[PDB]
């Protein structure tokens, strides 16, 4: 047997190549993004934004931040899926994005995702797998983003009862908002200190 | 086949994520431990890139940004396998590497180093492994990035690269350096690697009978992933 | 101290004039063997090359041949000391330096190497040792040359150098390469020394105390001359 | 004691850093050549040309020569001389340059030194010290000139007649020409082969 | 996938074409350093030999050249793989083989060794490797053989192959040993070859699990070609 | 990665393996020959003969030849020819022969070639591979064959301009005759000595 | 020569500034990483003292404080010479240093250990060293010190000392140590050092052929300070 | 190349050998302490004052303290001072003190420093270099003193513009006040945990 | 510098009085222990020898003697340095040396040795150190010595030598040897010396770069004396 190949820093430069554009090179004619809505994308439109907060409290302008999400009916667009349920055939369900250099805010245009099976019958209630890279950050940090109107799904989620710290289930929802005609849900993640958000080894 | 999740991550053979010695990490590290789950289809998924969408010359960095000329530096071909823990391959797993020219500089705004740029070379590329986990790009290698962590702190010439398979925890980041720089030694960020065996697993090594005369060397480098272990009695992913 | 004879060039320490493994020695190595004399005024003079003549960039690669910018590669410092069999510094020599470009190739009209030419250098300089026998100039790293000895035969980087000092006994040229250099295990011109401690003698050391921050890296590379003997009893050269 | 640091060949490019000027490139202002023969300096001018052959008998034209010799009263422009006599004040004594590389000839204006002291009191033939590097040369090989108007004084040269294979003296013997007005000695060398040219260990 | 050209024969691993141990190549080996050339579709290629022009007993040399009777000497089976030196099986390879009989005496006219001939014996057989690379022939084993390189040479028992496979580059003659036979040692021609592992590489080895009782025993003999390299990016080869 | 089987000398006796009929042994049906011309092969039927001569000067009497070509259309007979061309289907393309015991004299009956591409869109004169095999040669030495009467292409040959001793070249190339209404290139191997034939690591 | 900046400091060759065994650390330790800066003239300079302010029993803490006779204690003197990394001497550097006494109990007013006050011991001397770099002074042996870390914590025998030299970078406080002393392996804050070399390097060696006869012994005890690197082309300190 | 004597903390009873007075020790005829400003000293008076605070925010009551600055125009009182400028010559630059055993009051009588020149032809703001031992400090801690009342000076500081973390550029600046017609600056500086001072490695 | 005395003569580095092995010893050996005493002005003060008084041939072992011609045996030529334990030089010391001829054979009236005595050898030079301490001689190397201790005992080759220096202290005689004379290790009077390293402290080493061609070869062989302390503190010289 293999041991898995050791995991180091993302760096700083770390836009180059995951997200040529954001760093002033047109290399690649179709480019990965934070949209993750298509035309013909199935459920409501959401927009997931926030800020990441280093130990001082201070957003961090160059991390790097990748979501992983079922569709609208909680299938994932992955042949890994054993639903056996037909996906939105017009939703790849992943996306990346990086913190602006100068406010240090990221969002995704996304939808809001259907419940998924939990292990043993389960179901989990609605979220959105996210990662975070950065300079400083050995290994890629994981975390979930669940919703504060799914209260009462979320009081049922296997994950989340998992913590056994209650205190610290609330740093994994998102807070939601409604700019004009928009859904809009905030999820600021705290690396360290105080309300330090809640890290997965998955 | 039915699978079921994908074996434990080794703690122990990944670098902690406080680090005193990489100064960065001392701020962007998390106090308290990571919460260990057992997986879900959330974690044993990932998305799929389709090749249709890669340009010819996407997995060429010598020439995907050239536009008056050839880029300076080393004519290197870098190639290898990408398996899983128990030796399977990983078929079209995307593949993307980044890196700095042949000065050590790198295409990045944030990016004063007084080495010189190469209008000729753009630092990226990307591609998907054959069904056999084969990998294959070319390009300049990069040379050493001198750094401030400690005043007078230098990166070995390295390679960053990015891989998403078919599993969320798969997901990966790392870099890889060349056979013999004796940068590697010194370096603070790959001194984070707990063991000497695993930090070697990041050394890609010279390939003296795969160089192409007159043209180009080559540099051999294989990755291993977390794999999956088959179900044979209660199947609770679900 | 009234100074003899250079001391006998020791040929076990030095490559011998026919060497098969680097084919074009082969009809330009002579067939009889050499004719060993005693030494005159002849063979213990030598030039005197006055600092005057030097220009500001001499010793500088990186810059006596910048034209619209900076050249393309690794900055690196190269310094040593030049010091006779004995131990004693050799002062005032004159030290001639060239090599290829950070992409291997040479600004020479027969070199077709699909390399890059980079515009803004040239790959020569020299310069004088100083009274302690110290030497001290500024290139970019070069790359590894492809070449034709056997189809797929590649120089590890190096850089050529020339020395004329006190005697004409002591005219050397020779070439060092760079701490870690995995092509130089394999370089059929490096093996055509003898023995494993001369070829080491050949390689510049990373000296990581003298690197420049954000700017420059270090080799340390010292060079050994033949040695006069000093005379107490007959006089016999004149 | 330490050991001399080992020989290496010149390389096929050895005029880039030992003669820019015949490789294209303008670097030095003050550039190193093969003209000794300065306004001022004294003596007969004569001109030494030939071509370097390998064993097959074809012309390098790649190879690099330089030569060291005296001034016309024999003694060295170098502070090892210890002759106590005053030296030429405008002269080097030494010059370099390359073979052509479409014919394959070299050659240097200079000087016909005088004749030099040799070991325990005698006295050396005028003669001119020879040094060539090349490609597949892996160590300088080291040769002398001599002039055929010296019949007198090469018969009696130690050097000369330190070589016990009589008939090998004759190929460090240049012979003298007259173009015009000028006075210019040819001389071959032979690395390998038949009249191969004969080469010291200094 | 395409292919490019094979990789650089190492000179290293074969034995030089002047050796003075082994007389008769002083007048038999150029003087002159061979020319390495960049391979072209004439060294890529190589013909191909159909099986229907094989006789059923042309690798069983106990039986192709029986008469009156069987041959005398022991009866041994020998069998293998032939692979690129890359680890790819060498499919449809022509493997032809000869030797000296029992007594150590070659069915040739200018053979005059004492050794007694065999009327049932011819010394010659061959055979295409299948898809695996796989082949296997059965003979006597022949006698050590004594000749006049010094007076009292004895080559130690050996059996003479040939291979025609893919390419014209892989051209190869050589022959093999039997393990445990002392003459290996003492052999001029066999030390011709420069290492130790390489010498080993020629010896078959007893393969007493695939003895056939009461009526042969049997050895096994790897056999590894030049292997060509992939193309990726530029085919220069056309 | 694995190393090459080390090569050995084919051995004086070398005729038992790879030509048992001129050993007077008859043991396989059909017999491996130096007949490379089947009835309906296409183009000029030529007799190929020469000798190969040792450092003294003296014929082998007991090396072992084959040749490898293209038909006349410069199409090789092997899967590996990537022309996209039909190749000439009565054609091998290879042929053995041992030179004779007595004179030493060696013969090919084949066709002359046509052009083969070379590398990097260019062309190669018509030419024969050629490898020799004997006791006291230890690695198979490789040669080509050009045609004197085929001037013009092999000025512009890849391959022999790729020597740079120019004298070399004509050591590969044979010259034609006509014994009476055949045409015959007579190719003589020096494998030592002045003369001496070029020979390739392939 | 020009000088420029002082060579970075090794953070590995010293003690982290959290170490847990060394309690008293745990609250004195800034969580922050250090901020490494590029040097200016601020950090390149230092004070000058004057050798006329020193009294001549300044480094003879044996005479310096005694009122009614001499102090009680093994009479010791202690060499050596100052250097900077490059083996260049420190020229007139202020070495300071105090001690406990012989019963290992300081004449500092927060002292209680109940080991007996000399009155005839002061524990301070100085001096500056000379252009060698070389320094001595003379005292008495310190007896170890009880302490409370764990309870029964004992500090080996040990002279502090200190050096301000010729740049504000150099500046260090440390303590030494006596051959010998088996207190050594077990002290927490010699072991806040990493490695065993630079364990050793403050350890003073008996240096018995400087024993003067009948009146004191006398250790050797060499100190190496961080160096300048001297600048051959940009000068950017101004 | 040899390694840098190791570091050791200051030890608990520091101020034996560097403060003899402190501790009723009188050894020395001359002592050094805390008051840099001689009679014909140039420049403004100020004193400098303030406490340590370790982790739990009490002040080290056995800390020892020094300082480094240029005289009134900017010019150190050293040889290695490159700036061809004639400095005070009543002004070391340095000076030394202790925290008062009680309270834990620090101070020192000196001069406020001159702009001194940066690196790369930029100006530094006016500043005192400042190093602190103790017991449990196994290293010096390096920082670096600017007054509030240069602020535009502070502003365009390249050693504050290199910390990257905009908010902790504060706790270097002392603060300005004036107990009669006397100046001066308090700074504190805090070991550990919120508005931790920072410190360099110079 | 104000000197102090010299460092204690270290018993154990030398032979001891009374040596069995050694016959001749046993009587002329001291039963009483050696009274040590400390040092005054008459035991660190020594005469001084102008150079005026020494002939030009009193180095030249081979040319102060010889008459009618040279004499028969190996021309050497023997250098080395005279320094103090502390290792400086020994400047202006008086050095003499004697020795036999090459047959073996003493210029002596006491010496009956059937080895043939030399008309043009007189066996005995001197000379002065020079400022670095450096000296040098030539002469003809000694014959072994065959004498009466057991019946059949011989010398290995040796040279007497003597040094009168700066100190009374400092008075040595003693003798060395020639690296390789198997004789070494088997003679008494060597065997007197406890140590090994000791005994090789007194072999002579060849040094092949300072031989001079077609006529001296040499030797190089240095000399340990005793050292002064200096002295900081009280002077009790006087
Ligand atoms: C690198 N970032
Ligand atoms: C770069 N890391
Ligand atoms: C990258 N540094
Ligand atoms: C250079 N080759
Ligand atoms: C390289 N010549
Ligand atoms: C290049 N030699
Ligand atoms: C076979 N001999
Ligand atoms: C065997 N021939
Ligand atoms: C047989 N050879
Ligand atoms: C101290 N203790
Ligand atoms: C100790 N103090
Ligand atoms: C004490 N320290
Ligand atoms: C001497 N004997
Ligand atoms: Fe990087
Ligand atoms: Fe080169
Ligand atoms: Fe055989
Ligand atoms: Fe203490």
């Amino acid at each position: 047997e293999l041991k898995e190949t050791p995991s180091q820093t993302g760096g700083p430069y770390v836009h180059i190549g995951l997200l040529p554009k954001q760093a002033n090179i047109e290399v690649f004619e179709h480019n990965l993004d934070n949209n993750l809505v298509q035309d013909n994308t199935q459920g409501q439109r959401i927009r997931l934004e926030g800020q990441v907060f280093d130990g001082l409290g201070l957003p961090l302008r160059d991390v790097l931040i990748e979501i992983w999400q079922a569709d609208t009916n909680g299938v994932y667009p992955s042949q890994a899926d054993t639903q056996g349920k037909q996906v939105d055939p017009n939703f790849l369900g992943w996306g990346r994005t990086g913190a602006d250099f100068g406010t240090g805010f990221w969002s995704f245009n996304t939808i809001k995702p259907g419940a998924v099976p939990g292990r043993k019958g389960s179901t989990q209630a609605p979220h959105i797998s996210l990662i975070i890279f950065a300079r400083g950050i050995n290994i890629g940090l994981h975390t979930r983003v669940y919703f504060d109107d799914e209260a009462e799904a979320n009081a049922k989620d296997p994950v989340l009862n998992s913590i056994e710290w209650a205190t610290r289930r609330q740093t994994l929802v998102a807070k939601r908002e409604e700019r004009d005609g928009e859904v809009v849900y905030r999820f600021d993640i705290r690396i360290q200190g105080e309300n330090e958000t809640v890290f997965f080894d998955i | 086949i039915i699978w079921g999740a994908y074996a434990q991550r080794n703690t122990e053979d990944h670098p902690p994520a406080y680090a005193p010695g990489y100064k960065t990490s001392v701020l962007r590290s998390p106090k308290n431990a990571l919460i260990s789950i057992a997986e879900t289809l959330s974690e044993v998924t990932a998305p799929h890139f389709s090749a249709d969408k890669f340009g010819p010359k996407d997995n060429d960095l010598i020439l995907n940004y050239a536009k008056d000329g050839l880029p300076i530096g080393e004519r290197v071909i870098v190639h290898g396998y990408v398996r899983d823990q128990f030796g399977r391959p990983v078929k079209n797993a995307l593949v993307e590497v980044w890196q700095a020219n042949a000065s050590g500089r790198y295409r990045h705004p944030n990016d004063q180093y007084i080495g010189a740029m190469d209008p000729n070379f753009g630092g990226c590329g990307r591609m998907l492994t054959d069904d056999n986990g084969y990998y294959v790009f070319r390009t300049i290698k990069p040379g050493p990035y001198p750094w401030r962590n400690r005043i007078n702190e230098w990166r070995p010439a390295h390679i960053h690269f990015s891989l998403i398979a078919d599993g969320w925890a798969q997901r990966l980041i790392s870099q890889f350096y060349f056979e013999g720089d004796t940068l590697i030694d010194s370096c603070p960020i790959l001194k984070t690697i707990p063991s000497e065996q695993q930090r070697r697993a990041l050394i890609a090594l010279e390939d003296k009978s795969n160089f192409i005369e007159a043209d180009s060397r080559c540099y051999r480098f294989d990755i291993t992933l977390r794999g999956r272990r088959a179900t044979y009695f209660e199947n609770d992913l679900t």
